[PDB]
């Protein structure tokens, strides 16, 4: 095994490159499913940098990144977004303000619920390495979503980046009770994120069913898994 | 190219 230094690291250097888009109902939906299109070729990038990933079976690897994309997608977001109160930055040239989510239908309840738990990041003062400690959580099933060599491998690989969590949250030197109270809120926050995951997919499926925006290739592909 | 691909590649 890796130190926790070292995970945190290798956590740092497997970091996606960033992605640029390029309003009406269509317009913004276009910008955002061109943009997640995007951002999914560069996450199946990241997961293979994640140490022990690729040693799982080819059918776990799958199915942690059909279960988890819209949370990363979303984590990723709130990252972004977190020193910037009442604004989504989901790319440079794609800030959007909270009012702009009336562009299109159904839409604001979910960019409300981005900006609450950003907020809630931004409250908690968020660090740069509990951040990459929590995306890989995220993909790793922390969730314990149902998907015998690879589930133990799997067990590993989880435990060891929560083993790095609790030793950057032991760093900041505030009492075992503040550490522990830490944890829980942020395993609670990750929680939350896969229910507004489950919300943001549903609302996309309905655009697409609706023929509001088009879905093609690699979003087509997540997507059809739900 | 597809997850299959990409996780392949
Ligand atoms: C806004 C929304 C949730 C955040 C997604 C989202 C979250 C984070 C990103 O980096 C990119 C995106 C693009 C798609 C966004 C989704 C489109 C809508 O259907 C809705 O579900």
């Amino acid at each position: 095994t890796l130190s926790p230094e070292q995970l945190v690291l290798t956590l740092l250097e497997a970091e996606p490159p960033n992605v640029l888009v390029s309003f009406t109902e269509a317009s913004m939906m276009m910008s955002l499913t061109k943009l997640a299109d995007k951002e999914l070729v560069h996450m199946i990038g990241w997961a293979k940098k994640i140490p022990g990933f690729v040693e799982l079976s080819l059918l776990d690897q799958v199915r942690l990144l059909e279960s988890c994309w819209m949370e990363v997608l979303m984590v990723g977001l709130m990252w972004r977004s977190i020193d910037h109160p009442g604004k989504l930055i989901f790319a440079p040239d794609l800030v959007l303000d909270r009012d702009e989510g009336k562009c299109v239908e159904g839409i604001l309840e979910i960019f409300d619920m981005l900006l609450a738990t950003t907020s809630r990041f931004r409250e908690l003062k968020l660090q740069h390495k509990e951040y990459l400690c929590v995306k890989a959580m995220i993909l790793l099933n922390s969730s314990m979503y149902p998907l015998a060599e690879s589930s133990r491998k799997l067990t590993h690989l989880l435990n060891a980046v929560t083993d790095a969590l609790v030793w950057v949250i032991a760093k900041s030197g505030i009492s075992s009770q503040q550490q522990s109270v830490r944890l829980a809120n942020l395993l609670m926050l990750l929680s939350h994120v896969r229910h507004i995951s489950n919300k943001g997919m549903e609302h996309l499926l309905s655009m697409k069913c609706k023929n509001v925006v088009p879905v093609y290739d690699l979003l087509l592909e997540m997507l059809n898994a739900h | 190219q597809s997850l299959i691909n990409l996780l392949a590649d």
